[PDB]
């Protein structure tokens, strides 16, 4: 791009970026421990309880790697 | 009465195939 | 589901009887087409930009009332 | 520092006082053994799952950051009201038009031994395709839809 | 004796392209379809004639074969045996034309084929829909019989909370399609433990495996349910008690622990060693369902414990891993040579090949690869299939004018 | 992604129709199935997923699947 007249608009959108990436990490941690919480919820209210007669789903909140990707 | 003779506990036996 | 719908439009499909045709009973067992690919990979492009058109045009529309403020 | 009374108080804080629950459910929920848990409460060590949160309370870079993605979000609590207003106009219509509608399904005759389809088909005077008859039926998803 | 020469003078092979292999297959179609035949293998069409003896469709001139419906009849072991049992029909006719009274002989297989001399169609499960065939000779009583000797299982059940939902159901199916491998001979009792052991049924000690007995101890498994956290060593204490009970009547052989868990992390090292420290009682392990916990443990305790350790993750894999511990257990058959080479007979049972009420005479048969050349012996510990000629009531009924 | 995705997927995503072969060799034959709740004796076939990640152009479309939401 550097051979473009479009370098600008992506230089200067890789600075901004590479400025606000203390704000940008976190608010990605916070999208997290939101995210967290509402796993170890999960694993509260429906944890170990998805042992259905038909076989356990994989949507489920058993273990902590689980829970978290069906909050996801 | 049961049967007279049954085999098990050879020493022999090879026991190295478990699974 | 509409990768669903793209996988049971392939190609090989079954056909329809026609009830108007002597010929192509058993053959034309081929009433799908490979083509379902494109034509719903590109749906999905298409429809999701002119919809994404169809919003900014909307918001930019009413942008001094959702940029309206008290100073203002 | 304080409790409540003086001003600059512990509570005062909008953080410490969900601390405060925290370690509060803490003390409680760890004293079932001394009455063995007879209250059968099944429901406060939910309370300890909030301890990620005090990650945020411990680090005010993370508040400044919180406080302003909440800040941008108060604009909304009336597309909301907009919304649920939506969902309940389209739920009063449904309550009208589907109320008890749904309970007949299409199961084989095959007396005994019920089968329906998969996707299970239901009835109406729209009736039953080809040697299947009309019998009842919980809601869709198992009663919930 | 001729099975045994024959197979041992057998080299193996995959390659059946152009040294095809030809039998009858019993679970063909009498129309003269080429596509019933296959890649691997060609199809004798035979003439078939109506007998009154057997009472249905005979061929004096081949055996026929009977292969699962789950065992692929073209697989290199299926081609390696469908090979070498071949000799098996002319030493068929020669008994036969010996003596011309004589009923269904065969040789079943540990590979699951069965091959039987006069050669009939598949009685009810060649081609017809809703009736599937699940005959599989590895389990018919003469089988279960003639492959090892009588048991003293007992079975321990997991009833704690993890195993609840599904593993259960294939629990409860697993330790009646075990019960079913029971002859009157043995002995049986099912115990469960969750936190402390306790046994499922009336029964407190090894009752016989009877037919009574043996339904009494489904409907109680039938019965159970999960709750609890599992204790191994409680579990286990009971199990090793309960076969050192000798005020009971025992087939005095076989002692066994048939443990149905999914996994956990705990050996219990210690209670096998202060019970079973001289190793004379085999523990076999099953991990039912689909699941995730360790299986560490599991399939320790078989190796440490002369067992063998087996995998149900669903129904049908059921039934094939209960006659796999019986293929276990014939070890000690082995290799007491030619002492453990006695004919012995069924109880009365109903024949298969519908000819009604039958006891039949069975003797295990060896492999003998490496023998006057001795060699590493693999393999060489289990046995080949248990051959099988029948006696109808019938005819000794005949004997007692 | 869709290269490492090739990298990480390629081949992996394939399956007997009996689930207890787990390979070509061994998925061949005819096997009784017992979870339709019916036992009826179905054959077995050795099949890929639909959606794979076997050559770049399958990396991109069941990525693209992926992006657009559907069936991820
Ligand atoms: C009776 O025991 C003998 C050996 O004690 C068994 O023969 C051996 O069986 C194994 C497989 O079951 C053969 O191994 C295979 O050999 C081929 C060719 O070498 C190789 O390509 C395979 O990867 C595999 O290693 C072995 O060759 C065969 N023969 C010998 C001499 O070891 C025999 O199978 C047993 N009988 C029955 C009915 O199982
Ligand atoms: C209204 C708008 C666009 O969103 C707010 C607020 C201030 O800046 C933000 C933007 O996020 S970031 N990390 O790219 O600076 O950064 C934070 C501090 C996360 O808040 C962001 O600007
Ligand atoms: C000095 C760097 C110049 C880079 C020129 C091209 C930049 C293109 C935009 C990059 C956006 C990165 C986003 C990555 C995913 C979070
Ligand atoms: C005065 C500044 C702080 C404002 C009040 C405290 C806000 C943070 C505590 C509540 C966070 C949500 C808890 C419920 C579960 C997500
Ligand atoms: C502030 C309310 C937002 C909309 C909530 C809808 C919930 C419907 C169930
Ligand atoms: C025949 C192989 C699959 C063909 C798929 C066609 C579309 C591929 C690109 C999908 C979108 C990428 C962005
Ligand atoms: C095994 O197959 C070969 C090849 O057809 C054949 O020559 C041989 O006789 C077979 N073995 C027996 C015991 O029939
Ligand atoms: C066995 O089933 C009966 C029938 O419901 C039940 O009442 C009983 O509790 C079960 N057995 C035990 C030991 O609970
Ligand atoms: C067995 O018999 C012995 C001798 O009478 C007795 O001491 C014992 O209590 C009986 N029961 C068991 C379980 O050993
Ligand atoms: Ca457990």
């Amino acid at each position: 791009f550097k051979i473009t007249k479009y370098w600008a608009s992506l230089r200067n959108l890789v600075v901004s970026l590479m400025s606000s990436m203390k704000s940008i990490i976190s608010l990605l941690f916070l999208l997290f421990l939101f995210i967290v919480v509402f796993a170890l919820l999960g694993m509260q209210l429906f944890g170990g309880r998805f042992n259905f007669n038909d076989g356990t789903p994989s949507a489920n909140f058993d273990t902590f790697p689980a829970a978290i990707m069906t909050v996801f | 009465k049961g049967p007279d003779v049954c085999f098990d506990n050879n020493v022999l036996e090879d026991y190295t195939d478990c699974g | 589901a509409w990768q669903e719908i793209m996988l049971s439009c392939l190609g090989e499909k079954g056909c329809e009887p026609d009830t108007t045709a002597p010929s192509g009973q058993n053959e034309n067992e081929r009433c799908g087409t490979d083509l379902a690919y494109v034509y719903f990979v590109s749906f999905i492009f298409f429809c999701s930009f002119l919809m994404l058109n169809l919003f900014v045009a909307v918001i930019m529309d009413n942008f001094e009332y959702l940029t309206r403020d008290s100073s203002i | 520092l304080g409790f409540i009374f003086h001003k600059g108080s512990y509570l005062r804080n909008g953080w410490n006082v969900m601390d405060f629950i925290v370690v509060l459910s803490g003390i409680l929920a760890t004293a079932g053994t001394h009455f063995n848990t007879h209250v059968d409460l099944r429901t406060l060590r939910a309370v300890r799952v909030l301890r990620p949160l005090k990650l945020v309370s411990g680090i005010p870079s993370l508040q400044i950051v919180l406080k302003s993605i909440m800040k941008a979000m108060v604009p909304l609590l009336q597309i909301g009201l907009l919304l649920f207003f939506a969902i309940l106009m389209f739920a009063i219509i449904g309550l009208e038009f589907y109320s008890g509608k749904l309970h007949r399904a299409c199961f084989m005759n095959n007396s005994g031994i019920l089968e329906g389809f998969d996707p299970p088909h239901p009835c109406g005077v729209q009736g039953c395709p080809a040697g299947y008859e009309c019998k009842d039926w919980i809601g869709p998803n198992d009663g919930i839809t | 004796l001729e099975a045994e020469k024959v197979q041992a003078a057998h080299q193996w092979r995959e390659d059946f392209a152009s040294n095809e292999v030809v039998y009858y297959n019993a679970k063909d179609d009498l129309d003269p379809e080429k596509n019933d035949s296959e890649p691997g293998s060609q199809r004798i069409k035979p003439v078939f004639i109506e007998d009154a003896n057997f009472g249905r469709q005979i061929s004096y001139q081949h055996a026929a074969v009977h292969i699962p419906t789950d065992i692929y009849e073209g697989s290199t072991i299926v081609l390696n045996e469908l090979n070498w049992t071949s000799a098996l029909d002319e030493v068929f006719k020669k008994n036969r034309e010996e003596d011309p009274s004589l009923l269904w002989q065969v040789f079943g297989s540990a590979t699951g084929l069965a091959r039987y001399y006069p050669a009939s169609p598949w009685v009810d499960n060649s081609r017809t829909p809703n009736k599937i065939d699940l005959y599989d000779v590895r389990r018919r009583p003469w089988y279960i019989q003639g492959a090892a000797s009588p048991k003293d299982m007992l079975i321990l059940v997991d009833v704690s909370g993890s195993v609840s939902g599904l593993t259960l159901k294939l629990i409860r199916t697993s330790v009646s399609e075990m019960l079913e491998t029971l002859s009157d001979d043995d002995f049986v009792n099912v115990a469960s433990f969750n936190s402390n052991a306790q046994d499922v049924s009336c029964f407190q000690h090894l009752v016989q495996a009877n037919v009574r007995n043996k339904k009494v101890l489904k409907d109680a498994v039938n019965n159970i349910t999960a709750k609890g956290i599992t204790d191994y060593k409680k579990g286990f204490s009971f199990a090793f008690e309960q076969l050192l009970n000798y005020n009971v009547s025992r087939a005095n052989c076989n002692k066994i622990i048939m443990l149905f868990t999914d996994g956990g992390e705990e050996r219990a090292q210690e209670i096998f060693n202060k019970y079973n420290k001289d190793k004379k009682v085999r523990v076999f392990t099953f991990s039912v369902g689909q699941h995730n916990y360790d299986r560490g443990p599991i399939q320790w305790m078989a190796c440490e414990n002369k067992g063998y350790y087996y995998e149900i993750p669903s129904i049908g894999a059921i039934r094939i891993n209960t006659q796999e511990y019986l293929d276990v257990l014939g070890r000690p058959m082995v290799l007491a040579g030619d002492k453990a080479k006695q004919v012995q007979w069924t109880n009365v049972y109903l024949d298969a090949l519908e000819l009604g009420l039958v006891i039949t005479g069975t003797l295990p048969v060896f492999n003998i690869t490496g023998q006057f050349e001795n060699k590493t012996n693999l393999k060489n510990q289990l046995i080949l299939g248990v051959m099988g000629v029948d006696v109808s009531l019938e005819d000794i009924k005949r004997l007692t004018p | 992604f869709a290269v490492i995705a090739v990298q990480l997927f390629k081949g992996k995503f394939f399956y007997c129709t009996d689930s207890s072969k787990d390979t070509e060799k061994e998925c061949i034959g005819n096997y009784v199935d017992h979870e339709k709740n019916k036992m009826e004796v179905k054959g077995r076939e050795w099949k890929r997923h639909e959606f794979h990640y076997d050559n770049i152009i399958w990396a991109l479309l069941t990525l693209f699947t992926v992006s657009t939401g559907e069936g991820w």
